[PDB]
């Protein structure tokens, strides 16, 4: 019946766990939040220069055969942070089941 | 055994300014509050979940370990609660506002007589926040009363060894007392050899629309194992199991 | 007669190999920066929370037989970066040789 | 078998601010440079060294692959040279400036025909800089050359299928040519499939009493195998070996 999804915890500041984007899925570590509605990963369309792109997993619309562009721009603003890209259509696996 | 949420919109971040996202370890962020606040009203994934049946209880809930090395760190349970995480039964608070987890919070009163939220005001539970908030005035004295000094952006210390002398919190949610020890809501940053105690509490008042709010963080959530009732759009908490 | 000093290089970006400083010899990995003139390593007496404290291996002088305290303030300005701290005393070990 | 410098002068760092220390995958940095840029006028390393005569030669050289992959990533030889990183035989220049290791560059010149340093210029050679650095107005037009676009910070970017059709760069030094070829002045920054080809010449002016300087950064060293003599106050170059 119910889904156990098995979350990291670093030094009790940060709780993430693992889901998969895509058919084959793409394992991405994410933080399953209460404070905020949107799901969002970085895209394989951000500058390798930047750190915070470079350092975390990146999404590849090519490598999936369930991927349905969009397009439309986003923004969000939370508590602590600022990013920005753009909206994609593809299937999500929890945990990431490779 | 997993669950597949298929035709979900989700974002591809392509610039992630700031030094949030170069001190993250996790890849993204999975938004599992209600519709009414996503961006670019984007269907959420637990909301896509719940229109594909793909659970016979819309519910989940969190197991947060307090011990950074005890494994797992946590537990996120969909569609169902797990009862070897929590002890006793679990006590339900109605969502006033159901765009975040919101609750109404009665008081938030320390053990030494010194008493916030005096005449109630309104909480969200928030598993993406590690710390407890709440706003600037009401904080700054909170911390004059455990002795901690002030750090930067809101947050404080305490020297660990006073640590184990100072009061109990305790927060009034749905008539029940929920207390925190000074362990329970001091963070024991450790490395090298080196201590850093740190308050649980920080200071940041919440501006309208959105506020003010407390947020009851993995600091709450990680001493009460947290349920989030979709169905009939309710916060549940029981003290969650430790060793 | 010379001594070789492995260096490991990052991304043909960043070289640098590891050095001891200490009685017995604390582990750093530094630039060995032919563009400047000093010597530094991250302290133990950081703030925790400072990302660049945290990641990095700290100096405890507490640990070392051979140390000596000098306290003198210091401040380097880099073409990329500054950073500031106190001046100390001990041996360097070169490879770090444990 | 290694060598300790006793009595050596260091830095024990506080405070770290900005994204260079956080980006830095290393600890400190342990200057190479003469006594005279010293902060605080604190005795150098490999002077502490040269004093407690710790080496039969007062030199030190410098191998660094340029393959990201390739094992080890570099050697830095006190006391002496190794012939093994290098083909033929060394060729010296005079330090002009003993505070960096600083030389007389003849001139820069294109294969394409463009000439930077046209009347000669002053030249250090920075094994902790990556890039080539030249001015800030000189390298806009040797980009233009190459047919780079702007990037930020006084970096550039080529498309990879340009990269081979590129010119030569050729750098004067002591009468003899330098060439540095496309494939060693760009660097191909490549993750989970995305190659960037990012210019190994970056547009910086340093203001006096230091500059203007060009820097022979890592992009040089990398392709000609440096050697820094404190004896004869000179620095060598000798084609590196590589496959
Ligand atoms: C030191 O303790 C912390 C303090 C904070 Br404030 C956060 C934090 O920002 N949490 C985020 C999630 C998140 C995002 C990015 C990175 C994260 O982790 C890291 C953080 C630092 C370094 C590395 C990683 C976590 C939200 O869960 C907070 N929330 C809801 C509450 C809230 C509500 C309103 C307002 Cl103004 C402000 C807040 Cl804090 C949000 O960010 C809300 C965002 N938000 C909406 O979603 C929304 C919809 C519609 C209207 C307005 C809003 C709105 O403001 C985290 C902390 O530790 C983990
Ligand atoms: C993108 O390419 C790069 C560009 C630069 Br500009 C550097 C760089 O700053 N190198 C530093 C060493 C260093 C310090 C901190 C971090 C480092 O690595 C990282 C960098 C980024 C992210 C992560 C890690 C490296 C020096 O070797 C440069 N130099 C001498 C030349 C020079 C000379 C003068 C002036 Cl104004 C400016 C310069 Cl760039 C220095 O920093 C000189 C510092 N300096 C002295 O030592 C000194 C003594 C007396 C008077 C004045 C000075 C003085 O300015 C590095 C690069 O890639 C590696
Ligand atoms: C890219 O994906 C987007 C969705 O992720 C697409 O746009 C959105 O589509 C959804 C439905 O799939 C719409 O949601 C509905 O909204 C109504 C009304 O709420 C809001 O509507 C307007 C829209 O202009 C908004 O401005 C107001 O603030 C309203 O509150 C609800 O009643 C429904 O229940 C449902 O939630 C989104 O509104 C719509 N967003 C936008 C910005 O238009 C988009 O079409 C996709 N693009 C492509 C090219 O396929
Ligand atoms: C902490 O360690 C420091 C050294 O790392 C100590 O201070 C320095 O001590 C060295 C010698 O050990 C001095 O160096 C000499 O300087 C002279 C003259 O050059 C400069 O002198 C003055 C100093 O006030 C300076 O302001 C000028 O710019 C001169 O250029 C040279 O001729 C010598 O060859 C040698 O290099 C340093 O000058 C001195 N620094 C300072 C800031 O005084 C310090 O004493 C130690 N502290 C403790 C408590 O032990
Ligand atoms: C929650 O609402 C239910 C009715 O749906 C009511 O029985 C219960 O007393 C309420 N509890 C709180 C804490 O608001
Ligand atoms: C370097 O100086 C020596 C004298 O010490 C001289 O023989 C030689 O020609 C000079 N070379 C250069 C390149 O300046």
């Amino acid at each position: 019946g119910p889904i156990p999804e098995v979350l990291k915890n670093y030094m009790d500041a940060q709780y993430y766990g693992e889901i998969g984007i895509g058919t084959p899925p793409q394992c991405f570590t994410v933080v399953f939040d209460t404070g905020s509605s949107n799901l969002w990963v970085p895209s394989i369309h951000c500058k390798l220069l930047d750190i915070a792109c470079w350092i975390h997993h990146k999404y590849n619309s090519d490598k999936s055969s369930t991927y349905v562009k969009n397009g439309t721009s986003f923004d969000i603003h939370y508590g602590s942070g600022s990013l920005s890209g753009y909206l994609s259509q593809d299937t999500v696996s929890v945990p990431c089941q490779s | 055994g997993g669950v597949k949420v298929e035709r979900q919109v989700f974002g591809e971040a392509t610039k992630q300014p700031g030094i949030t996202f170069i001190a993250a370890k996790f890849d993204g962020i999975l938004g599992m509050a209600y519709p009414r606040i996503s961006v670019n009203n984007v269907l959420p994934v637990f909301d896509n979940l719940m229109q594909q049946k793909l659970v016979d209880q819309n519910i989940f809930s969190f197991y947060l370990s307090r011990d950074p090395d005890a494994q797992p760190g946590g537990e996120l349970m969909l569609g169902g609660t797990d009862s070897k995480y929590y002890k006793g039964s679990l006590s339900y608070l109605n969502v006033t506002r159901k765009a975040y987890w919101q609750v109404h919070l009665d008081q938030v009163e320390v053990a030494s007589g010194l008493t916030l939220c005096k005449e109630g005001c309104e909480a969200i539970v928030d598993t993406g926040t590690s710390l407890m908030v709440g706003p600037v005035d009401e904080v700054r004295e909170l911390q004059k009363a455990i002795g901690a000094v002030p750090l930067i952006q809101g947050e404080y210390m305490i020297p660990c060894e006073k640590v184990s002398t100072l009061p109990a919190i305790t927060l009034k949610l749905g008539g029940k007392g929920y207390k925190l020890s000074p362990e329970d809501y001091t963070l024991k940053v450790s490395q090298a050899g080196k201590t850093l105690c740190l308050s649980g509490f920080m200071g940041m008042d919440i501006p309208p629309p959105s506020g003010p709010l407390w947020i009851l963080g993995d600091v709450f959530i990680g001493r009460y194992y947290t349920v989030f009732d979709r169905d009939n759009n309710r916060v549940g908490f029981a003290e969650a199991a430790r060793l």
